[PDB]
RNA sequence: AGUUGGUGAGGUAACGGCUCACCAAGGCCACGAUGCAUAGCCGACCUGAGAGGGUGAUCGGCCACACUGGGACUGAGACA
RNA sequence: AACCAGAAAGCCACGGCUAACUACGUGCCAGCAGCCGCGGUAAUACGUAGGUGGCAAGCGUUGUCCGGAUUUAUUGGGCGUAAAGCGAGCGCAGGCGGUUUCUUAAGUCUGAUGUGAAAGCCCCCGGCUCAACCGGGGAGGGUCAUUGGAAACUGGGAGAC
């Protein structure tokens, strides 16, 4: 039973960049779309594009590799997952890496990055890490 | 006592300038002991910072008890570093000001002069060997009876006026003149196995 | 029957005192209800620091000092300007 | 009306005793050690006056005073009810 | 385990045993009650005293005395030395601690620090043994 | 990378192993030490050899040793991020620190960190503690760590807007 | 099994099964009731990177006890 | 205030961990030991000798509590062979759940207000000729309590695929 989405995408981003191609195809809904959309404001994908007929997505994913063969985005991994829910305040939001990387918060204003969280003032639910 | 022997076998086994290169040597660097004429293995780590510990013991006297203290209170900047600002904070010792400026020659005639209480400081008679000196402070050597000639005896043989504590003269005046670093108070070497031997003490 | 007085809290030999108003039932040093004010029994004179609304707005509630505290609170005047100043009615 | 008192929402179990229903007020707390919500329940006892609601009821009721062999609060409002 | 198994399962310790269980008195009087009473060390009177053999490899005959306490339980015990000042029916005071080569033996006694007096040569290590420094 | 033998070099032993091989009457023992090298400014590297004296076998662990150099990227003489290296058994926490802390490491791990020119550090050993394996997965963790221009000019955006 | 509710009366500084007289059989429990064993509670103290773990003696606050167990009186206030 | 450095220094270990030695009579007995282990002409483990080596009226030993112990792992562990997937199935209670519109706002975050006694541990500044004593400030004492907002996510209601 698909009992977690989010872990399935984001999963599907960990297999598809340890072998190294490019593209990946994602039954998907609103949530994804918009950590994708987060996602690729930060640069982590290259691209996105959108293909819907009447069902779960599909998003196509266009991946980010270097100039030299090497990995852009290096691991990726939820921190509140379905039977252990975490919340965070606004004081609280972690810093990864020294904010070398970031972390994805669904805020009571919608879904955005942390720097935007402390620029605010507003705590959330975090959804997961990528760095 | 402060003082447990002739200080001759004892700093033997050390021989180190004691400290800023003020000079006592003779016959230093052989042996101690009867194992002497013989030759000994080598050095773990633990008794190279055993060593160094025990050399800055000898060096001035004073106690395990207030080095810990006096070396908390050095992260009090909060951008910056702990152990160079210890050893900011470690000379502006009473004693420190005695010694590193000019007032009288050694750090003995410092600690004596300050165990009974023939200084007088700021106005009135002190007798407090570890008081910290702060910056403006005119510290004196009894001025009641000052022009005893051994007190000028002791002022023209000057240990060094750096840019951290100035002197003057005429009245035994020292004040705090700059921030210092480490190159020029203690140049510059003696801080590594001491830090190392305080973290798990 | 809350009565201002003194709480001694000294080393050994140097006391030093606070002004404070308690129930007489409480011990010397026990609880109290507020800090209004201190006294080094040492150095005379030593200061009667106050924020002195409470003192004015305290025994206008209804209150007692004590021997010491009212032979130094009367350097100030206090009641006697709140019952001269009962004439405003 | 110059002090408040705390008033509860809930709904209904039993009522068979005169007078008086069960008023179940409900919410999820967490774990002291670990994290999840674990949710949980009581059984409060009001007072009603003249069989009011039923069995199923979402109703109200308010802090009063000690009124029984404890049961302790009064009905306001009958709010939603299903058969 | 997983978390809500967590829940409701204790997560339980694993709790600690002691060394010397003979220092830890079960009471007897008036009632016969138990501890409250950690203790450094007891007293008690000798039943019969001699020796033993040790394990492998050693070869010896290491000598103990059995000694009935205060608190109505018999436990062995060794006594170290040449030369003892605690023998046949006295007061004696015990540590706490094991020797290893023999078996079945936990406590060996203090000596020194009662009736019993201490040491004659050891200037050098003189707290062990009951007996004033020579002051030259 | 391929690594040039020009600047200085900095020893310092970390341990020796007497290591016997029982042959057909007697038994053949041999000696093998560990022999970490660098320059303490951003090259460290280590190795190991093994002979029938220790002169000799140390000789050959530094001349081992001269075959491999790591960049260790540093800013404000203290490692950027969090690094948890992993190498059969060898879990490596490392951590920055604050200016003038010290280094929080023991036997195996100070001589590591000592000898590329870090002075404000955490360190814990987690797992393994035979001498080997704690240097190799000490490598295998400053391998991984990143550094602040390359993950700036990765993504089409710059440096500034991420510090 | 005065256990849970209603009606009425008494009593108390006042509400109330607190106590009586009558009527109906209710109430609590896996979210651990009832039973056995240990223990006064807190500001705090020691320790640890921290999450925590251990302790409740000096000083301050509350509760409870006066050889053991009952019961009232005087008194604003005690079941002293 | 007249005169003195006289009146005025202590204690346990040295085979490895354990920095901190060498040598002499003792001889699988007498003995030592926190763990590893020592004793048959050597004990560099009994006595002696100088030393060596440690804090500043102390120094060893016993007992108890926390750390190191990621050796109950939420932060922070595992189950092919090392301890560890029930012999296997059916299922009450419970845990957890596909996509979407509207809606409530229990959980969520946040503004303001009230309190979290005094003394403690902190920090700054004074006096106590330096330990100890007091003074004024602040995070410090909430999973707190009331009042006002968001509907991104999970509960709840109405529907839709």
């Amino acid at each position: 039973v698909m009992t977690d989405p989010i872990a399935d995408f984001l999963t599907r981003i960990r297999n598809a960049n340890m072998v190294k191609h490019e593209t990946l195809e994602v039954p998907a809904s609103k949530i994804k779309r918009d950590i994708a959309e987060i996602l690729k404001r930060e640069g982590f994908i290259r691209d996105v594009e959108y293909i819907e007929d009447d069902k779960q997505g599909v998003i196509r994913v266009f991946l980010k590799y270097g100039k030299n063969e090497e990995r852009v985005i290096t691991n990726l991994k939820r921190i509140s997952k379905p039977g252990l829910r975490a919340y965070v305040k606004a004081d609280e939001v972690p810093k990864v890496l020294n904010g070398l990387g970031i972390a994805i918060i669904s805020t009571s204003e919608g879904v955005i990055t942390d720097k935007e969280a402390r620029a605010k003032n507003i705590g959330g639910e975090v959804i997961a890490y990528v760095w | 006592s402060r003082y447990t022997g002739p200080s001759w076998k004892v700093s033997r086994r050390l021989g180190i300038s004691l400290s800023g290169t003020g000079k006592e040597l003779a016959r230093r660097p052989y042996k101690p002991g009867q194992h002497g004429p013989n030759s000994r293995g080598k050095v773990s780590e633990y008794g190279m910072q055993l060593t160094e510990k025990q050399k800055l013991r000898h060096m001035y006297g004073m106690n395990e008890r207030q080095f810990r203290t006096l070396f908390i209170k050095a992260s009090k900047i909060k951008e910056g570093k702990h152990g160079v600002n210890f050893m900011v904070l470690l000379e502006q010792r009473l004693d420190n000001v005695v010694y590193r400026l000019g007032l009288a020659t050694t750090r003995r005639q410092a600690r004596q002069l300050v165990n009974h209480g023939h200084i007088t400081v700021d106005g009135k008679r002190v007798d407090i060997p570890s008081y910290h000196v702060e910056v403006g402070q005119v510290i004196g050597v009894r001025e009641k009876s000052q022009n005893i000639s051994t007190i000028k005896e002791a002022v023209e043989a000057t240990v060094g006026r750096p840019a951290f504590v100035s002197f003057d003269t005429e009245k035994l005046e020292g004040s705090f003149t700059r921030l210092p670093e480490r190159d020029e108070l203690y140049p510059e070497i003696d801080e590594a196995l001491v830090v190392e031997y305080y973290n798990q003490k | 029957a809350v009565k201002i007085r003194l709480k001694r809290m000294g080393s050994k030999k140097s006391p030093f005192y606070r002004i404070v108003v308690a129930d007489s039932r409480s011990p010397r040093d026990g609880r109290f209800i507020e800090t209004v004010g201190t006294y080094n029994p040492l150095k005379d004179p030593a200061e009667v620091v106050l924020k002195e609304d409470l003192v004015l707005d305290w025994l206008s509630k209804g209150a007692q000092p004590s021997d010491t505290v009212r032979n130094i609170l009367s350097k100030e005047g206090v009641m006697k300007k709140h019952h001269e100043a009962k004439n405003v009615k | 009306e110059r002090n408040q008192r705390k008033v509860y929402q809930g709904r209904v179990v039993s009522d068979k005793m005169d007078k008086t229903i069960t008023v179940v007020v409900e919410t999820k707390k967490n774990h002291p050690i670990y994290g999840k919500r674990m949710k949980y329940s009581k059984k409060y006892k009001a007072h009603d006056e003249n069989n009011t609601a039923k069995v199923g009821d979402i109703v109200k009721i308010m802090e009063t005073r000690p009124l029984s062999a404890t049961k302790r609060f009064r009905l306001l409002e009958v709010v939603e009810e299903a058969v | 385990p997983t978390i809500n198994q967590l829940v409701r399962k204790p997560r339980k310790s694993k709790v600690e045993k002691s060394d010397s269980p003979a220092l830890n008195k079960g009471y007897n009087s008036f009632k016969k009650t138990q501890t409250n009473v950690n203790s450094p060390q007891k007293r008690g009177v000798c039943t019969r005293v001699g020796t033993m053999t040790p394990k492998k490899p050693n070869s010896a005959l290491r000598k103990y005395a059995r000694v009935r306490l205060s608190n109505l339980i018999e436990v062995t015990a060794y006594i170290p030395g040449i030369g003892h000042n605690l023998q046949e029916h006295s007061v004696v005071l015990l540590r706490g601690g094991r020797v290893k080569d023999l078996p079945g033996v936990r406590y060996h006694i203090v000596r020194g620090a009662l009736d019993t007096a201490g040491v004659n040569d050891r200037k050098q290590s003189r707290s062990k043994y009951g007996t004033k420094r020579p002051k030259a | 990378y391929i690594d040039p033998k020009h600047l200085e070099l900095e020893d310092r032993v970390v341990a020796i192993n007497r290591v016997t091989k029982v042959v057909k009457g007697g038994r053949r023992l041999r000696f093998a030490a560990l022999v970490v090298v660098g320059d303490k400014n951003g090259h460290v590297g280590f190795g190991t050899g093994k002979a029938q004296e220790v002169p000799e076998a140390i000789r050959k662990a530094i001349e081992d040793a001269k075959k491999n150099l790591v960049e260790v990227p540093m800013v404000g003489s203290t490692i950027p991020h969090e690094v948890i290296g992993v190498f059969g058994g060898g879990r490596i926490l490392m951590k920055p620190a604050v200016e003038g802390s010290g280094v929080a490491a023991g036997g195996p791990v100070r001589a590591v960190l000592e000898l590329a020119g870090v002075a404000d550090i955490t360190s814990k050993s987690l797992g393994s503690n035979t001498p080997i394996n704690v240097v190799r997965a000490t490598v295998e963790g400053l391998k991984q760590l990143k550094r602040a221009e390359e993950v700036a000019a990765l993504r089409g955006k710059s440096v500034e807007e991420i510090i």
